[PDB]
């Protein structure tokens, strides 16, 4: 029975169940944690307590802060160290995160995830576009021949964009981190007053190492249509695949 | 949860050992004396060291009590360690003439001159008052 | 240097409230973690941080209340209930890299004693509160004395010697006793 946690284990326990809630991670290390938590911190560890910590840090931020993402009330050695750093190092052994607390435009860029729209059913679009030409509303890309480097911006986190056989790190205006799984990007969710998902996210990949050669991105394109009077919701969507290998002309 | 519930002189320098019901690293400070299962405190006499590890410590050597304490929740049993000579030592040592007695009703620190102890016990009962008496080393019978 | 001084001893009813403290000098009440520790006539009670703090209380062990105020830099441990199980010896103590190398350091104070008991003030068997002294000859016998400890009997009141008649017998009887509690002095 005996599940007694070191004070690392513990912490990069709390943070993977931190990135699991935040839909970063589908699993999670957390065997013995409830002890910890009343050993170490002296509060229980339930589903509520950790809502309250990830909004507390990301939303109704409180100044100085700790690695467990404890905050000093409102006013102003273990966890009473509250020194707010410019970031947070969520490392849960298995996935790592570079998490940055709340500011003057953190606060503004705050959505409330909680529908959905309806897009649209399937312009007749092309599967086939290039990384040069894309004219999507959702979509804006950047290429650095000087570091061999890819930037993919994207506007419209809900509209997904699925990887393949790739290795890209996305830096947020939340939290950085680097993603290789294949499938749709995941980024962190925050339930304060409905689910919080971030604004915008940046898609880099470095040409240079051969790992992002059979990358492809499939993804969703929107550009406007006809109009039957005014372009009320015009239509805008169609499935394409942009493909990231360094093919020449 | 259970914690350290399994455990364990003429001027003889001795030792005391402890367990544990589970691993709990190399703490078990004993008393301020022995922190880190090795570590001496400032102002804390050479002869005392510690060893050991989270299934068992040591502590080899004043007499007086003494024991250890997990640094977990749980924490620290105690012994008692001065006996010495043959008013009585050393520590370990009523027939009413209705069998023993329903009225069954019920000692010093080691004396500093001989070593020895004294013991003394009560037996507390009226509507008595049947008629007729109150084991040691020491003593063959 | 580091000096903690509690409050002194508590004798009270079952049903009474109470509120023993410790106070902490030398050191800034602020960063060192202080605990309570029982040991009835050691059992470890609880700790908190001596700043901004929580509370940590042994499991199970947790139906009083420990507190603190930083601004008088005191720690505090009351009862709202006493019981008779709860007369025993406090001890506060102010204590410093896991759970080794921690807050549970136990780097004390003098102790408080505290009496849980419907019992009233009396002197002597049979006299509450602690203590009696007794002597012999008003101090002139101390070879072979031997003077036991008090025993808490079920009426809640405490109750508690010098050995030939070659000795050169003379008095017949002897005791001087006092109950300062009570203010009585009697010569047997
Ligand atoms: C990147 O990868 C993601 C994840 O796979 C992918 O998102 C998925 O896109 C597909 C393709 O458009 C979409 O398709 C449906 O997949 C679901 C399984 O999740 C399945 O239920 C669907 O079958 C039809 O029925 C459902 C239920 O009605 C429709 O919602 C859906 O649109 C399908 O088409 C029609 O169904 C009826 C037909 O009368 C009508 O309601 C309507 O006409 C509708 O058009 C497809 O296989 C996934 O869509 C959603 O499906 C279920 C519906 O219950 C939801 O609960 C899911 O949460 C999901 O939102 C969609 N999401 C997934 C799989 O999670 C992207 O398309 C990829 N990007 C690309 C390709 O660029
Ligand atoms: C955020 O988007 C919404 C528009 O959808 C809007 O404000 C949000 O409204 C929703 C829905 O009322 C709020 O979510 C509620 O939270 C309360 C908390 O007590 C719950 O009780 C609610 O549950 C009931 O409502 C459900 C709504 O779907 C019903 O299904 C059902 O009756 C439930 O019993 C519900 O969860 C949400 O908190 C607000 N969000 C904010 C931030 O106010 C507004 O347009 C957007 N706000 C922005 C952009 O700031």
């Amino acid at each position: 029975m005996e599940i007694i946690l070191t004070l690392s284990q513990g912490l990069k326990k709390y943070y993977g169940k931190i990135l699991k809630l935040l839909h970063l991670t589908l699993e999670e290390d957390t065997e013995g944690l409830l002890e910890w938590c009343k050993r170490n911190l002296g509060s229980n560890c339930d589903d509520d307590f950790f809502q309250k910590r990830i909004e507390e840090f990301f939303i109704t931020g409180e100044g100085y802060f700790n690695e467990v993402l404890q905050f000093k009330t409102l006013s102003t050695e273990p966890f009473k160290s509250y020194f707010a750093k410019g970031f947070l190092s969520i490392d849960s052994g298995y996935f790592s995160a570079k998490c940055y607390p709340r500011s003057s435009t953190s606060g503004l860029q705050l959505i409330n995830v909680t529908q959905h729209p309806a897009r649209i059913a399937e312009t007749p679009g092309p599967k086939t576009t290039s990384l040069k030409t894309i004219n999507c509303i959702n979509l804006r890309a950047s290429v650095f021949k000087e570091h061999r480097e890819v930037e993919i911006n994207v506007l419209l986190p809900q509209i997904a964009v699925n990887l393949s056989n790739c290795h890209v790190v996305i830096n947020s205006h939340v939290c950085d981190y680097s993603l290789d799984t294949d499938g749709p990007v995941r980024l962190p969710r925050i339930y304060h007053e409905g689910t919080f998902m971030p604004g915008t996210y940046k898609i880099v990949i470095d040409r240079k190492n051969k790992l992002n050669d059979r990358c492809t991105l499939v993804t969703n394109c929107v550009i406007k249509g006809r109009e039957v009077r005014k372009g009320q919701s015009v239509l805008r969507q169609y499935k394409t695949e942009i493909k990231i290998g360094k093919a020449p002309t | 949860i259970q914690m350290t519930q399994s455990p364990s002189s003429v001027g003889d320098r001795v030792t005391i050992t402890c367990r544990a019901s589970q691993s709990i690293n190399n703490y078990l400070n004993w008393y301020l004396l022995i922190y880190a299962a090795s570590t001496l405190q400032s102002g804390v006499p050479s002869r005392f060291s510690g060893s050991g590890s989270g299934t068992d410590f040591t502590l080899t050597i004043d007499f007086a009590s003494y024991y250890c304490q997990q640094s977990y929740r749980g924490t620290f049993q105690g012994t008692k360690v001065e006996f010495k000579r043959t008013n009585f030592y050393p520590r370990e040592a009523w027939k009413v003439d209705n069998a023993l007695q329903s009225g069954n009703s019920q000692v010093t620190e080691q004396d500093s001159k001989d070593s020895t102890y004294s013991l003394s016990s009560t037996l507390t009962l009226a509507d008595y008052e049947h008629k007729v008496a109150c084991t040691h080393q020491g003593l063959s019978s | 240097e580091v000096q903690l001084v509690q409050s002194g001893a508590e004798v009270k009813k079952p049903g009474e409230s109470l509120r023993i403290s410790c106070k902490g000098s030398g050191y800034s009440f602020t960063s060192y973690w202080i605990g309570w520790v029982r040991q009835m006539p050691l059992e470890w009670m609880g700790i908190i941080y001596p700043g901004d703090s929580d509370t940590r209380y042994s499991p199970s062990f947790q139906q009083v209340t420990i507190s603190a105020d930083k601004s008088i830099s005191t720690a505090y441990l009351q009862w709202t209930s006493l019981k008779a199980s709860d007369t025993a010896m406090y001890y506060c103590a102010r204590q410093l890299y896991y759970d080794s190398g921690s807050y549970y350091t136990a780097a004390w104070g003098q102790g408080t004693l505290v009496t849980v008991s419907s019992a009233s003030t009396k002197g002597p068997k049979d006299y509450f509160p602690e203590p009696v002294t007794v002597s012999w000859n008003s101090g002139a016998l101390t070879s072979g004395v031997h003077t036991f400890p008090a025993v808490l009997q079920s009426s809640g009141l405490y109750s508690l010697v010098v050995t030939p008649s070659s000795s050169l017998g003379t008095q017949t009887y002897i005791c001087n006793v006092n109950h300062k509690p009570s203010n009585t002095k009697v010569d047997k």
